[PDB]
């Protein structure tokens, strides 16, 4: 097995609503209605994501953790919005102040156990716990700073289960938000030190990649959010089906992370054809590994181009050749060794589902965790740096009960974290 | 006799299916169970109508060994005999071998125990795991490992799927198959291996077909495999035990890994083709693209065959196609070792899957045997360890499970006398 | 020509350069800027620049340089940036003709202005 | 296997639409309809100019560049302008002005990255690749100098596969354009030096050809651009079918080419009688050798008779005696002993595929490589010198980021390479 | 046992699927296999109901080899048999040999292996190749080359079909016949050679037909091979191994090359007129219009014939109608040679194609001989080649495929002593 999702702030609520809308439908399950699943596969393994109650009633097991009503109450009050027990919204009417800080220590500290609680109700379910998905942007109070609380709790209470963490760092280009860097560094720094396997998308490297790769025009929101909850369904739920060669958040997690750091992988989706015309179906494999490891295409903003790859997950899910599978990801280990990074001789994890993306016939989410992303962190641990200087927004945080120090620490921590990271890339 | 199995993993599993397949194809024993001793040494006639497996099944992950509960064959095994540890696979042997992996081994032991008695005078079990895995090396591992202290008295071939030389899967395999070779080693008789990758071959060049499915290697493994028990634990000309296995096919005590081979691999749509001639059958033995391992004879001598051989066979004609082999000097056979010729002549000739893709003839040679070849493959999945072991790489996924910096080097220090094993007992007079 | 103008750069600016994309960093716009005027905060252009941040901050320290001097030209660093050959052929033209004409007798010393980067 | 067409500039564009909507006719590829085929043999070679995706959708694998939009946007508009997948579109929405350095190092370069990408998609379709098609005009921008460009890359790519030029040298009576030498003298000049196989076509041949030989009292564009598209077919696609004696591309390139240069070829086709009356039917073979060999009749300005030959291959395509092949093409090799150059014994090369063209019964494809197109390279060459001398309209190019010792370069090159011609006549 | 044959190059394939032809139609087996020893030097009883051809067929373009296996004969080969290089074939040695050519030559040898193996007592591999061709000059040479050794003890019969004398199609051609000619010299038995374009005057001269379709030419060599292999390993009153050929018909070990020659070629239609005489037959054999090869006796004097007769002839008749030709003397025979008359004597008549156009008499003479006239043929030939070499001409397109300055002028010094080999063993006494 099981996992607990978790919608920390609004972003990473936002796309809750996404993650679930997807999820469902990749398992039958209608707002309020029960498993209507075109096959029968699609059941023996809900309970990771659900509860039996009524007997068509098997409800979302994730949390609702947020400042602001008007958030949660745009979510409870749309589509799949009626399927969420109302015990999992752990609100917080205070003011969602954008500070992590007023969502840290000083508004969101208080919400904290009031959600443990329930964290706890929902992993004292059944059976056994696996881990808990945390979503969320480090751009904002509810996010990084209330949700980057939730994990340091949570990973007090079972450094035992797992935490995959969806993290939307601060895109470049554009901020979404000014102190941006402030409520991200401080938010990284809560991740490198609890989480185990997070997954960074890009606000940015969405619409790229969804307006040129989806010859999308107007790719709203919901898109983006979409287009994310696309790779957590292949990652997590795939692989708690069947297959050849099947995997777990563990193996994911065993066979991704050399260093506990943790490290953060990069998602990629492998069909990403425009709808109509593109529906090429150039989807026999090799079309799929074309995909996964080009540059676009990797919802991290930062180009894997740009430094070598520690490890690989192509978890694919569509019946397919163990053999044309397994041959495929080594011309590709072979065509790149210049970024594959050495000293581990089969970088890649090929893990190989069976039933696909209920509309499609196949598919392979990436999970990459290469040195790229050292040039993101450092993005975001510069924009502080020129800020911090002058201590910008500072008084917003301060004057909430912070530290000088505090932010200090975080910049150092995770600016340290850029160095590592690059101990490998050599 | 009998020879109970376990079929531990997924792939053990599976594997397992198939070659319980072919069995009671070959002896008009529909899925319901039942037909309308001989090779009660396989199969016990409980109830007064039916014929329940005489093996058990181990995997960690529903999956697969649910798929077996849904597909016609569910009604041919006992409900019982299908052990499963809801809980985690985990591609890792510590977690499969230690920590998770020990829950469940009493209670898998049991059945062994339980099937063991129930029978009349065994000879052993026949082992199905598939080295490279978290529930087939590492569980097994320490199965085997009950079983030498239980059982000593008796014989433990295990039957083997070991890691694919190029085309492995798991991103640790090594790490799982250094360690199922280690612990196993001072458990089992005789250890037939089976390469993966190997068996592609000569479904691409010996019956031609780019879709392999996994469930055909398994129907060929499912063949070679039928050649061993099945047929021989039945009557014939030249009959030969389990023990003789072992005896005839171990110079040493590491449980020493001969390689399966199979002769008539010819897809059906050829199936009219004028039949192959006892001389080529036998010849097709010594080629290096027929042998289910990628372990060309790249030098290995081989220093024991055990020629299986099923059908219309005249003995002479054996004893005479070996003769020819036994001269052909280009398939050097080791110093120490004057003849190497295990003949083993059943009657019933082999039974193909009604529509899959083999043949069908009237004469097979499943024909195993020790490679000082191997010296080769294990060098091969011993480096690939080292290379991550020398950067830890998925450690913390083992040590976290209740394993140590011992367990790992030392068990590659293991295997080292493994290469030197495989190196002196040959290339040397 | 490109090529004439690339032998002229290199040799102005101490510079490798192959191609005329190369000047899309923005970083020897910067530098020719620097021989006229001398006014430009060097330390601050990232002259070996491999990201497009980077570029970014030689584009603004370019503009600034412009609005300084009250240099009407238009420079459309959306263009530039992408490294692309013709808006930088077109743009690089335009900055030899500024040159000759603004460049003063002084002499340059491109290398230490750098310092040595 | 294989070959991948290239619609270079407008017009080798234009002449796509014509190459293209003869060689589907002759394999039975409706629109975007799938294989009618009235037989089943113009289908187990297909691969050399589609590819599979649907299953009725055999996509034509060219490539369509071009600087002007209005052109594509006229070609995609018609009638079989709706089969090419869009991705083959390879636009510029630039000014696509009338300037080889327009195309060639400013405007061109930029779409170069975006085009060879596509060249490689196609490359690395499947199979075995064999060479690359090339159309285009070398009086133009998108022309003669994007196009020259497209494969001076291509030729650095792939120095293994083959690639056959179809080039519209400007004719000479009257130039449809006026820097016309500029755009050609520097197009020829790339390539002698990249493509090993040209064959050089002329507006105003072909009109001759086209309203002498076909009573044709009105030949549009769409006509001469028909009959060219006539002989393309005949070479490439026509071999790679069955034949007594058959060649393909390299059989013709290794036995055409004597000397490195690349040499320009002069194609020529068999049946061409005006419709009605004219069916004369006298296409027993004397016919079409008495054809394929009189001066009118070969694509090219020049004329043979002006000049030996060094190469010739008959490639004919219909029922015929390996016997009444050989023979005839010997009489004619002693008939014309004059003109035929002698240091090759059997200058011809006697091709022979069997299906003919969908609607005939007898025709022979001739691609000569005589030294008379001597006479052409040096109008050209002289065209260019007689302005050049006077810089004429250089500004248009240098302006462009050109130089004085480009045009040099060029002349020269292509001036020598008339000189070497005769080294051969002689 | 037998006599293997490899169909080389498109033409040999062409040619191969016509001999090929002729050969079930004379022995009842319908393009399905099945007819309802004797034969089996050359058919293979694959069990079975069915007769597996005893050859194989190489070409770098599938084009060719393609459509046998559309054309009834598609169920007479094994779909193993027909090797092929998806690649290109260029029409030129150097990429066929070496280059290209390379990739395939195992595989080929394979089956050559593969196929020599499961016979009994073979005799050797009739070849078919076309001379001056890229897959048919070039590969052959190494196939043959990788022969003569893999079987120096054995028969390498090549039947050839060399550069029409002005009709030649390829405009290398000698390039690529002066390079087959000095790699399989020292490799070769006997050459047998049937020059395309004096075939068509026999078209055209003694069977009138202005219409000859490739598939002609190959009926008739289609017939003068039969004679060869077929009926001739075949019983009869006279039998003559392929042994006896290169014995009888090879005074010297450069593989000399006789020239086929057949009697009764008279057009159906014609079919009605009486008979021909057996001196006739005999007498026709004489001359200069009827034998497969522009080699006019133009003074090259015979040294050696193999008069392989079928069908209804009486010896004395023979030995009667040779002896008035021994005494012809303007038939002039070589000087060391007493007696250069091996008399075959088969006894089933000749079999015609059902509706071709070859008449169908009731005996038949295919003669074939050493002749000092090919002195000429061989000199037209290389002085061919000179002309281009002399310029290099198409040289850039070999050297370019691995090949070298030495190669050609050190294989033009080769049949430079051809010339004055053909022309000591004769003109002298
Ligand atoms: N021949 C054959 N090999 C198989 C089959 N299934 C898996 N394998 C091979 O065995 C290895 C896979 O082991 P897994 O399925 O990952 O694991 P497991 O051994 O079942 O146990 P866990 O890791 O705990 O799931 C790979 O090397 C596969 O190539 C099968 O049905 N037949
Ligand atoms: N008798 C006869 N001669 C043939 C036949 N086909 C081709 N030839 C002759 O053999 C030569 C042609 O060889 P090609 O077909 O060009 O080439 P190839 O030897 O098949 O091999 P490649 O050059 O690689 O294609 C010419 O001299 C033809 O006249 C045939 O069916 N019968
Ligand atoms: N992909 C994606 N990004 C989102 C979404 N909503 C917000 N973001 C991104 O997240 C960051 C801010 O997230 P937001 O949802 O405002 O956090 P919050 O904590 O809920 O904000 P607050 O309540 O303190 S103001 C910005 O970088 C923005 O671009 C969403 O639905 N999808
Ligand atoms: N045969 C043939 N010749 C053509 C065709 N279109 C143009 N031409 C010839 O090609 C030359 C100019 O070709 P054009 O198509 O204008 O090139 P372009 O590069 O596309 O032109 P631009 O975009 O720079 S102005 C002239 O000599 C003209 O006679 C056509 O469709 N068929």
């Amino acid at each position: 097995r099981e996992i607990v999702h978790i919608q920390a702030g609004q972003c990473g609520n936002q796309i809750g609503a996404k993650f679930w809308e997807v999820i469902s439908d990749e398992h039958g399950i209608d707002p309020t209605g029960s498993y209507h699943g075109d096959s029968d596969l699609q059941l023996e393994r809900i309970n990771v994501y659900y509860n039996e109650a009524a007997g068509n009633k098997y409800v979302p097991r994730a949390i609702l953790v947020d400042l602001e009503p008007g958030t949660m109450d745009s979510v409870r009050s749309g589509p799949f919005g009626q399927i969420f027990r109302p015990d999992n919204f752990v609100f917080g009417q205070s003011g969602a102040g954008n500070n992590w800080a007023k969502g840290h220590y000083t508004e969101g500290a208080e919400l904290v156990d009031s959600v443990l609680d329930v964290v706890r109700k929902e992993s004292e379910s059944c059976d056994c716990l696996q881990g808990f998905q945390l979503t969320h942007s480090l751009g904002g109070g509810t996010g990084s700073g209330m949700g980057t609380l939730l994990i340091s709790k949570i990973r007090e209470e079972y450094p035992d289960r797992i935490m995959n963490t969806f993290s939307v760092v601060p895109s470049p280009k554009v901020s979404d938000t000014v102190v941006e860097p402030y409520n991200a560094t401080l938010s990284v720094h809560q991740l490198v030190e609890n989480t185990d396997e997070t997954y960074c998308i890009d606000n940015e490297a969405l619409y790229d990649i969804c307006f040129r790769t989806l010859k999308l025009t107007t790719p709203t929101y919901g898109d983006l959010n979409h287009l994310v909850s696309a790779t957590m369904s292949g990652v997590t739920t795939c692989l708690r089906f069947p297959g050849q060669l099947n995997a777990d958040l563990r193996k994911l997690a065993v066979n991704m992370v050399p260093f506990p750091r943790l490290h953060f992988f990069m998602p990629g989706f492998a069909p990403l054809t425009s709808r109509g015309s593109q529906q090429y179906r150039a989807l026999t494999v090799p079309e799929l590994t074309q995909q996964m490891f080009d540059a676009k295409n990797m919802m991290a903003a930062c180009d894997p181009r740009h430094g070598r790859y520690l490890t690989v997950a192509a978890v694919f899910r569509g019946r397919m050749s163990m053999k044309e599978v397994d041959e495929q990801m080594l011309n590709v280990q072979n065509k790149n060794s210049s970024y594959f990074v050495e000293w581990i001789p089969n970088n890649v994890k090929t893990a190989v589902c069976d039933i696909p993306p209920r509309g499609l016939k196949m598919s392979a989410t990436f999970i990459g965790n290469s040195t790229a992303i050292q040039e993101l962190f450092k993005r975001i641990s510069e924009q502080f740096t020129a800020m911090f200087r002058r201590k910008a927004f500072l008084h917003w945080y301060t004057g909430e009960g912070m530290d000088e120090m505090e932010f200090t620490e975080a910049e150092s921590n995770m600016n340290d974290l850029v160095s590592e990271y690059q101990q490998y890339q050599d | 006799r009998e020879c109970i199995s376990i079929h531990v993993g997924q792939a053990g599993v599976q594997i397992g299916n198939a070659c319980w397949e072919l069995y009671c194809l070959e002896h008009g024993i529909q899925p319901d169970g039942q037909m309308p001793d001989s090779f009660n040494t396989f199969f016990s006639e409980t109830g007064a109508g039916k014929h329940v497996p005489r093996a058990v099944f181990v995997d960690l992950e529903p999956t697969v060994i649910d798929e077996v509960r849904t597909g016609t064959y569910r009604q041919l095994f006992h409900p019982e005999q299908l052990i499963t540890g809801k809980e985690d696979a985990a591609n890792n042997y510590a977690r499969g071998h230690y920590t998770i992996g020990k829950e469940i081994i009493d209670l898998v032991l049991d059945r062994i125990r339980k099937l063991a008695d129930q029978c009349t005078g065994l000879q052993g079990f026949s082992v199905f795991h598939s080295f490279g895995g978290g529930t087939g090396s590492g569980f097994t591992s320490l199965l085997m490992e009950r079983l030498s202290v239980d059982y000593g008295k008796k014989s433990k071939l295990e039957f083997s799927i070991y890691p694919a030389p190029q085309v492995s899967t798991a991103v640790v395999e090594p790490y799982n198959s250094i360690l199922t070779t280690h612990t196993t080693l001072e458990h089992s008789d005789c250890a037939f291996m089976v390469d993966n990758e190997a068996i592609y071959d000569i479904c691409r060049r010996n019956l031609d077909i780019e879709r392999p499915t996994y469930t055909n290697l398994n129907r060929l493994i499912g063949q070679i495999v039928s050649s061993i028990t099945a047929s021989l634990r039945f009557d014939g000309a030249l009959n030969v035990d389990l023990t003789e296995f072992q005896t005839n096919l171990v110079p040493y005590p590491r449980g020493h890994f001969p390689l399966a081979t199979y002769a008539p691999v010819i897809s059906a749509e050829k199936a009219y083709h004028e039949q192959l001639s006892v001389a080529e059958i036998t010849n097709a033995c010594f080629e290096p693209a027929n042998q289910m391992v990628k372990c060309d004879p790249r030098h290995g001598k081989y220093m024991a065959c055990c020629l299986l051989y099923r059908g219309d066979v005249v003995p002479k004609d054996v004893n005479a196609a070996i003769a020819t082999i036994k001269t052909k000097r280009t398939i050097q056979f080791v110093d120490w070792c004057p003849t190497g010729f295990k003949v083993g002549i059943n009657y019933e000739p082999p039974t193909v899957v009604p529509g899959g893709d083999l043949a069908k003839v009237q004469r097979a040679v499943c024909m195993l045997s020790n490679t000082t070849a191997i010296a080769e493959a294990w060098a091969r999945l011993d480096h690939k360890f080292d290379l991550m072991y020398a950067k830890r790489a998925f450690v913390h996924w083992y040590v976290g499970e209740g394993m140590e910096e011992g367990e790992f080097s030392e068990a590659r220090e293991d295997m080292a006398a493994l290469e030197k094993d495989y190196e002196e007992v040959g290339v040397d007079s | 020509s490109r090529q004439e103008l690339l032998a002229w750069i290199n040799q102005v600016t101490s510079l490798g350069l192959t191609r005329i994309e190369d000047c899309g960093k923005g970083y020897a716009m910067i530098q020719i800027f620097d021989s006229i005027y001398q006014d430009i905060p060097l330390k601050k252009v990232n002259f070996e620049c491999n990201n497009e941040y980077q570029y970014i901050n030689n584009w603004k320290v370019l503009q600034q340089v412009f609005l300084k001097k009250g240099i009407d030209k238009v420079v459309d660093p959306e263009r530039l940036s992408r490294c692309k050959m013709q808006d930088n052929l077109e743009f690089v033209q335009w900055a030899k003709r500024f040159w000759d004409q603004y460049y003063p007798g002084g002499d340059y010393d491109a290398l230490a202005r750098r310092g040595n980067r």
